[PDB]
């Protein structure tokens, strides 16, 4: 006799290429300033579907994206002056606070070590994105 | 879907840096005074749907107060703000609390001790008790180390959309599609010395 | 705009259009309510509005701007009622009265526009607080008869009663004159017993809104009636049954029980202590037969949060805890009145399990009290058995991190190092060690039963988790010196021995590094224990050690956290030679100190080499001290010795970003050790002193080079960030070393000419953004500890940092804030050990000292203020102590007023009011002076005044002239009554405050009365 027992991220297809913890910053140039946008995980996610590679950053506690841009072939990492442990690069279409615009961003890591893995792993997925 | 939040507190204390931390990600080191009123909107992504707050942030000097305490009619939550390194600040709290529960007799509030932050802390944790009769939810947070800083605004949803286990949650992540670098290069990050 | 239109007052007010501008404004958004908003401000502050306000009280159909128009009313009262003429007084009274009744009187009004009454009914508030009683004195008897004629009247009547008492009683203090307060309490104590009579027949006779607005006026009137009204009619009675009843009426009743639970009451009086005893038992009956039974789970119930549960549930909290505290002692004797006592007791255990930190915090306050109480009051212990039982229980379960626990637990299921200080919670922890080591001594037996058995279920695994071991562990860390050493030995060997077996059970990292965590806080916590242990000592280091190598940054922090937590208490031990040991453990600590920190990050690597020094010092033999030091510095020595001969052969060297790191890490290794050693750091400050300066003067022609050569850009960049550490850092040794230096003759012998050559003219040389503010803080310490043995260095320190330092700060208040503030910490230091230093400035560098010190005075950072407050001070004192010299008679003349009406501007200004306290004794001063006749010449050139005339005339005429210019819209009267109070005041700090607050209050309003300065 059986007993009748009591009663979306938009990430689920993609592959975490790298994972690291990072201050994000965005350029306003009227005022000519470096605005913090977010500290968080920012991570390469790789569609399955596509072999596109995007860059994805979330706010800590909030969860709020503070930056959603594929990782395009033709962006430069650059030094920032203030800076060895930071890349500045020019996006021409961010989708984190709803429509696509064109920003400056720089991107500040832990360490040295962090700011160099990351330009190798951006760089690799420049390739990937190639294909 | 959507609540008036009414923020209030001594000139200073942090009322308008924490609101554009929220906004945009950002800390405004620059002391620019709040003259009268800013409203922005501000949603949250929740397990139960967003949660919009639209955020009255008052003027805390007052010489700036403009229409002072018309600007809580229909207030459905607010916050209270001092600055942990300013006594008088803390001081002040009992009036503004006052000021506000006299036109929004039964709404959640929460106290804010901000700065944290600051070595020198001259609230002493143990003097914080003006909560305790008035059913007040306190923090201590600070704007820009962003210590606890969410806190306030998932305590009020929980208690404005009636949930005790409501959580923020990660928003959908959607798929994406000139002399101006040489200026952005050329310019210093702030705070070089931080961890991160 | 259209909107625009209400702003011109030549055109009479469309009231359509203002409420068009309101409702925009309120129920609006973007950039309509953004002009909607200027708009109405705009109209609100015309000083003409008010006129407009009958006009839209009358005609408007809109709430809002009906409430804007008793805004800008509330204005005029406060501010400029005295101004008008009486028929505009009487008209506005008039018109604010018969609103009230009217909207009163219409039951849809009343229903649904509460926040318009509620707004009216604080405006005749404001208007009663200008004209009651003397020009109102039947207000209270005509409310009283209004009130019952109708029911919506009578609950109105009940809010302008409870706002009325909250305005004179508990917000007067900082809003009155102290003559104006006393006359407002005792004109509402005068007529409190007709109050009385009213709000007890109310209460007695039973509409459940009318009730409520009832009860929330008497909890304002508790704070201050006589408790004869409470006590001596039946209101304690109906408060503690009847209207704990009805939840309705239940949350007001038992803030007013607790209120009640503090009036000022009788100490040998029976009656009133079984009043007392019966209000509670009353309560306590109440809630147990109406609410929740004392078993009911209220951790469950406030997480609920249904309806007002979680805010009644706070006030429980506060009602039995207040009562308890005051009371507890009436209920321990009588042996009927023991059930009570502990079932109140069990509510509040039921309370303390409520996760709710701040409620928490708020039970814990109490538990606090009460075994405080039972550690030293005899015979009461054994009542709360029981109760304390259970505590321990809560305690120990509820324990939150200390400070020392660097891991914790991520989103993800891992074991991480924190991102950050729990700063929150250092005080609550400190709270549960303070109970739970008072609940360990009142029963010792107990304590170690609970834990000792909670930790075999960690083993046996049935409560195993990471949350259960943790608490338990913090628990047991914490309670180290309750027990006796004997009793120690055996429960912490226990304890030691199981968290062993503990961690080889688990597998993992995630547990390793939890129960390490633990082991570590156990161990650091009883020294007691390690001092006579010493096999278990010395095995524990190098298990430290070995937690040097971790992969796991967690658990090597706090390796490393845990080795100086122990040695600062141990360090005697690591000093002598152990029986059956070959050397002293310092001595097998240093040999192995490169393959010890091998893996250390830097910071971690000074934090260990600090901890060596403390122990360094126990030697107090001079001779093996030393040698021990040189043993601990020989890496930094060695990598020292090479990078100086390779730099001064070539100063490009010193280019290489490597080398800079190296250097760097070099002197926060001596800052470290210097910090640990103090005065005995000595001998190994000589070895690099003087090449130290020398790389002092290297990098700063470096820094130099590299801004000449890139621009002020040069500063951010990572080059020159890293040769501004190294200037620091030589700063900080040489500052660390003085501070603690016991050999002062050496100092200033040996240390500082070099010391003033190598930094003063290298400060003064740089462009401002190039300038370190440390050195300002350098030479503060070098002025305080030996100022008084070199005056010509204290000049040439002042010639070299002060008028440029004064330029870099005096264009704002922002720009600069740490140079801002080790400036004002340097001219207080030298203010205070080497005046002369400022006697020997030409008047012109003189008088911009004078101009620092006011500028002091009007910043909103503290540090500044207070600073340059105290310097007004320190100065006065030293021109005062010179007496009839022409130095301090020339020092009067030209700025005796510049200090009186500097300091006048930043009382009376509103910006400044953290500073009261100090302003006002500098005013004292200041007047007292003139007032004991201390300055020897007339402050009044000649033939501005007759010959013979006083200093004391002089300045009365210059302050009523100052003050009457200053602030037009006061009368000569309230100058002159305020000035002869002042003056008359100047000996007696506390009455002179109130002086200073009485005209604060008068300066913000048109019309206050003179002889409030008589008030005494
Ligand atoms: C996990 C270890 C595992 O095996 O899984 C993590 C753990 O290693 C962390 C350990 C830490 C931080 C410290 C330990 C407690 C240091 C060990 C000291 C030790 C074994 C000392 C020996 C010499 C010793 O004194 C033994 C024989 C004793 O039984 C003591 C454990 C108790 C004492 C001092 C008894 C007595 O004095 O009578
Ligand atoms: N150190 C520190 N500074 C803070 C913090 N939050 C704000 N500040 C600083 O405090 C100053 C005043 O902040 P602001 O937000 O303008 O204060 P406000 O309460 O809005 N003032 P007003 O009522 O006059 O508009 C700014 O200089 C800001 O950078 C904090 O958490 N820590
Ligand atoms: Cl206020
Ligand atoms: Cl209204
Ligand atoms: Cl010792
Ligand atoms: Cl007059
Ligand atoms: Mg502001």
């Amino acid at each position: 006799i059986h007993f009748e027992p009591v009663v979306k991220t938009m990430e689920e297809d993609e592959e975490v290429l790298y994972k690291v913890r990072a201050k994000l910053f965005r350029f306003d140039k009227d005022a000519k300033e470096w605005k913090e946008r977010g500290t968080g995980d920012c991570k390469f996610l790789k569609n399955k579907k596509t072999n596109k590679v995007r860059i994805l950053m979330r706010r800590d506690k909030t969860l709020k994206i503070c930056a959603n841009h594929i990782i395009a072939p033709e962006y430069t990492l650059k030094p920032n002056v203030g800076s060895d442990r930071s890349w500045v690069y020019a996006c021409t279409a961010d989708i984190a606070e709803g429509e696509a615009e064109a920003f400056t961003f720089a991107i500040r890591f832990g360490s040295k070590e962090n700011a160099d893995k990351f330009k190798e792993e951006f760089e690799k997925a420049q390739e990937i994105n190639k294909k | 879907v959507q609540f008036k939040l009414v923020l209030v507190g001594d000139g200073g204390t942090g009322k308008t840096t924490f609101v554009k931390r929220h906004l945009t990600g950002e800390f405004e080191k620059k002391y620019v005074a709040t003259l009268g009123v800013e409203v922005h909107p501000l949603v949250f992504h929740t397990n139960r749907g967003p949660i919009k707050f639209n955020v009255w942030d008052t003027a805390g000097q007052e010489k700036f107060g403009g229409l002072r305490d018309g600007y809580y009619i229909q207030a459905q939550c607010a916050i209270i703000m001092f600055d942990v390194t300013s006594r008088v600040t803390y001081k002040n709290v009992p009036n503004w609390h006052r000021d506000l529960v006299r036109v929004c007799e039964n709404i959640p509030i929460v106290l804010c001790g901000n700065k944290v932050d600051i070595k020198d802390r001259k609230v002493k944790a143990k003097s914080i008790v003006f909560h305790r009769k008035k059913n007040l939810q306190y923090y201590d947070i600070s704007a820009k180390s962003n210590y606890n800083f969410e806190k306030p605004f998932l305590w009020l949803a929980r208690k404005l959309i009636g949930d005790p286990n409501l959580e923020f949650v990660a928003m959908p992540a959607l798929a994406p599609p000139e002399h101006d670098l040489e200026v952005a290069q050329t310019t210093a990050l702030p705070d070089e010395d931080d961890d991160l | 705009g259209a909107m625009e239109g209400i702003l011109d007052f030549s055109n009479d007010l469309d009231i359509a259009l203002l409420d068009q501008v309101v409702s925009t404004f309120y129920q609006g958004s973007g950039v309509q309510q953004k002009q909607a908003q200027e708009i109405l401000t705009k109209f609100q502050d015309n000083p003409d509005a008010w006129q407009k306000a009958d006009q839209i009280l009358q005609f408007s159909t809109n709430p809002q701007s009906k409430f804007i128009a008793l805004s800008i009313l509330d204005k005029l009262i406060t501010r400029k009622w005295k101004l008008l003429p009486n028929d505009h007084r009487i008209g506005i009274r008039n018109f604010v009265v018969g609103m009230i009744i009217s909207m009163c009187q219409d039951d849809e009004v009343f229903k649904t526009q509460k926040n318009l009454i509620n707004k009216s009914d604080l405006t005749l508030v404001q208007i009663l607080k200008q004209e009651w009683p003397q020009n109102w004195p039947e207000f209270i008897p005509e409310l009283i008869g209004s009130s019952s004629s109708s029911v919506n009247v009578c609950e109105n009547n009940m809010i302008v009663l409870k706002l009325l008492s909250e305005e004179v009683f508990d917000f007067s203090a900082e809003q009155m004159t102290q003559a104006k307060a006393l006359h407002l309490k005792n004109s509402m104590s005068k007529e409190f017993e007709q109050i009385f009579k009213l709000c007890f027949q109310v209460l007695e006779q039973g509409s459940s809104s009318l009730i409520v607005a009832t009860l929330e006026s008497l909890l304002r009137y508790l704070h201050w009636i006589p408790y004869r009204y409470i006590y001596e009619t039946n209101i304690l009675e109906l408060l503690s049954t009847k209207f704990m009843t009805s939840p309705d009426t239940r949350a007001i009743t038992l803030k007013c029980l607790t209120e009640v639970s503090n009036l000022k009451i009788p100490q040998d009086n029976d009656l009133i202590k079984r009043q007392t005893v019966l209000f509670f038992q009353n309560t306590l009956q109440q809630i147990a037969t109406s609410v929740m039974p004392v078993t009911a789970d209220l951790k469950a119930t406030y997480a609920n949060a249904n309806g007002n549960d979680q805010s009644f549930l706070q006030d429980l909290a506060m009602f039995l805890t207040t009562y308890l505290a005051r009371n507890r002692a009436l209920l321990e004797s009588d042996e009927s009145l023991r059930e009570l006592l502990l079932n109140a007791h069990q509510y509040l255990i039921q309370l303390s399990k409520i996760e709710e930190r701040e409620l928490f915090k708020t039970t814990l306050d109490y538990w606090h009290n009460l075994v405080a109480d039972l550690f030293y009051e005899p015979l009461k212990k054994h009542i709360y058995e029981e109760i304390c039982s259970q505590l321990r229980l809560v305690i120990i379960e509820n324990m939150v991190r200390p400070e020392e626990v660097l891991v914790v637990e991520n989103d993800e299921g891992e074991i991480v190092r924190e991102f950050v200080k729990e700063s929150d919670t250092i005080q609550l922890y400190k709270s549960e060690r303070e109970v739970l080591v008072y609940l360990t001594h009142l029963n010792v037996i107990d304590t170690e039963e609970i834990m000792i058995s909670k930790l075999a279920r960690q083993i046996d695994g049935s409560e195993w988790s990471w949350h259960n071991i943790n608490t338990l562990s913090w628990a047991i860390g914490s309670i180290s010196g309750t027990m006796s050493e004997d009793t120690e030995k055996r429960f912490v060997v226990t304890v030691i021995k199981d968290l062993l077996d503990l961690c080889v059970k688990k597998r993992g990292k995630d547990n390793k590094a939890v129960v390490a965590s633990d082991i570590m806080y156990v161990v650091g916590q009883y020294p007691r224990f390690l001092k006579a242990h010493w096999n278990f000592l010395r095995t524990v280091i190098l298990k430290l050690f070995e937690f040097m190598h971790e992969t796991h940054e967690g658990v090597q922090d706090m390796a490393c956290d845990t080795f100086i937590k122990i040695v600062q208490k141990c360090k005697y031990h690591f000093v002598i030679q152990q029986p059956r040991e070959s050397e002293p453990f310092i001595q097998t600590i240093i040999r192995d100190i490169q393959k010890t920190t091998a893996d250390l990050q830097p910071q971690q690597v000074h934090t260990f080499y600090k901890a060596c020094g403390i122990i360094i010092s126990e030697e107090r033999s001079v001779a093996e001290r030393n040698r021990l030091l040189s043993d601990l510095m020989q890496l930094p020595n060695m990598a020292w010795d090479t990078i100086v001969e390779q730099s001064t052969a070539n100063p490009t060297l010193l280019l290489d970003s490597e080398t800079v790191k190296i250097i760097a890490n070099i002197i926060k290794t001596n800052v470290a050790v210097c910090t640990s050693m103090g005065a005995d750091f000595y001998p190994q400050l000589g070895h690099i002193y003087y090449n130290m300066l020398q790389l002092y003067r290297a990098v700063s022609s470096m820094i130099s080079a590299q801004v000449a050569a890139e621009g002020l850009i040069a500063t951010k960049t990572p080059k020159v960030r890293g040769l501004r550490t190294i200037k620091k850092e030589i700063l900080k040794l040489v500052e660390t070393y003085i501070s603690k230096a016991r050999n002062l003759d050496d100092v200033v012998k040996v240390l500082v000419e070099p010391l003033l050559n190598a930094v003063l003219e290298d400060y003064m040389n740089n462009v401002p953004d190039a300038r370190d503010a440390e050195v300002l803080n350098c030479m503060t310490t070098v002025v305080e500890k030996v100022g008084h043995m070199i005056p010509q260095g204290v000049i040439l320190i002042l010639q070299s940092v002060f008028e440029c330092t004064l330029d870099m700060i005096n264009k704002d208040f922002t720009e600069y804030p740490e140079h801002r503030v080790e400036f004002y910490k340097l001219l207080k230091v030298i203010n205070e050990k080497s005046f002369a230093a400022f006697l020997e400035l030409p008047p012109a560098a003189f008088k911009l000292f004078v101009d620092a010190i006011c500028w002091a005075f009007k910043h909103n950072n503290r540090d500044v203020e207070v600073n340059g407050l105290q310097i007004a001070l320190d100065l006065v004192k030293n021109i005062e102590r010179m007496g009839n010299v022409p130095f301090a008679n020339e020092f009067h003349k030209n700025y005796f007023f510049i200090f009186v009406s500097e300091t006048f501007f930043v009382l009376t200004d509103s910006d400044h009011k953290s500073g009261f306290s100090k302003q006002a004794l500098l005013l004292m001063k200041l007047i007292s002076l003139v007032y004991d006749n201390k300055i020897s010449v007339p402050l009044y050139q000649e033939a501005e005044v007759p010959q013979g005339t006083s200093n004391q005339v002089y300045l009365s005429q210059y302050l009523a002239n100052m003050l009457s210019n200053a602030f037009p819209h006061l009368t000569s009267e309230q100058i002159a009554s305020f000035l002869s109070a002042l003056t008359k005041q100047c000996k007696d700090l506390v009455v002179f405050k109130g002086t200073l607050r009485d005209f604060l209050v008068q300066i913000k309003e048109v019309g206050g009365d003179p002889t409030d300065y008589l008030f005494a």
